């Protein structure tokens, strides 16, 4: 079916240029893979030993989103205080899909920040709660999609630029890139042709996954700061999730 | 605000 053209080629050489530079030991992950004790996380509410050694990394996790939306000129082409609403609102979103990108089924496991391997129990009971299976079940089912980086990279890119977050003040731009970034990402699908019936709306119907995951994550973050320390809670954490 | 502005500033 149809591909893409010189320049969308070129937009696309981008967002992964972006994406790779910012996505954590690249893909030579599974060699930094330290599985997660099988005893932090067990048999019940939360388990703040578990928060904990999850919040522990968690800062560095959302500087490389940060990163990545930084080396997107459509991005720095908006507004400091919409930069902001993005990152806020696509930093969940963005991480966890990274994560799903990485779920071995053999293991059963994921792989967050590209060093620790947690399991679908730990990461719920963590804080994540209902969400770990959503986005475990994401994982399981994308093992089919065989993403490569810039698949993810512009999946990322595509929940980045959502012109639907509040507060929003360059919206019709916004929209565009995201519309000029959905249109490459769907030719650069076509070029990939992948052994997968009825597809692209398949693929879209993941970004819903991840908003749903993203929207989900805000409603327990709010537990989570009345079930844990508040003296848990990293900064950027915080300066992220919190209104 | 604060820290994210921080990251969204540095060159680097
Ligand atoms: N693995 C990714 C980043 C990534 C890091 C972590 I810590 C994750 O777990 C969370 C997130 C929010 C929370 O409130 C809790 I509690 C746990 C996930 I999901 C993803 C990368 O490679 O960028």
């Amino acid at each position: 079916k149809p591909e893409p053209t010189d320049e969308e080629w070129e937009l696309i050489k981008t967002v992964t240029e972006a994406h790779v530079a910012t996505n954590a030991q690249g893909s030579h992950w599974k060699q930094k893979r330290k599985f997660l004790p099988e005893d932090i996380g067990q048999a019940p509410k939360v388990d703040l030993e578990a928060f904990s050694h999850f919040t522990k990394i968690i800062t560095p996790a959302i500087t490389r989103v940060v990163d990545f939306a930084k080396k997107l000129p459509m991005f720095c082409e908006l507004p400091c205080e919409d930069q902001i609403i993005l990152l806020k609102g696509c930093c969940m979103e963005i991480m966890s899909l990274r994560a799903a990108v990485r779920y071995d089924p053999e293991s059963e496991t994921l792989t967050l920040n590209g060093e620790m391997a947690v399991t679908r129990g730990q990461l719920k009971n963590g804080g994540l709660g209902v969400v770990s299976d959503a986005i475990f079940d994401l994982g399981m089912s994308l093992s089919s999609f065989n993403l490569d980086d810039t698949e993810v990279a512009l999946l990322q890119a595509v929940l980045l630029m959502s012109s639907d977050r509040p507060g929003l003040a360059c919206v019709e731009r916004i929209e565009k890139y995201q519309d000029s970034f959905l249109l490459a990402f769907e030719h650069y699908i076509n070029y990939r042709k992948h052994h997968v019936t009825h597809f692209w709306p398949k693929l879209l119907m993941k970004v819903t996954d991840l908003r749903m995951i993203g929207a989900c994550h805000a409603s327990r973050f709010l537990h989570m700061k009345v079930e844990c320390p508040t003296e848990l809670f990293p900064p950027l954490f915080l300066e992220v999730f919190e209104d | 605000h604060k820290i994210l502005h921080r990251l969204l500033q540095d060159s680097s």
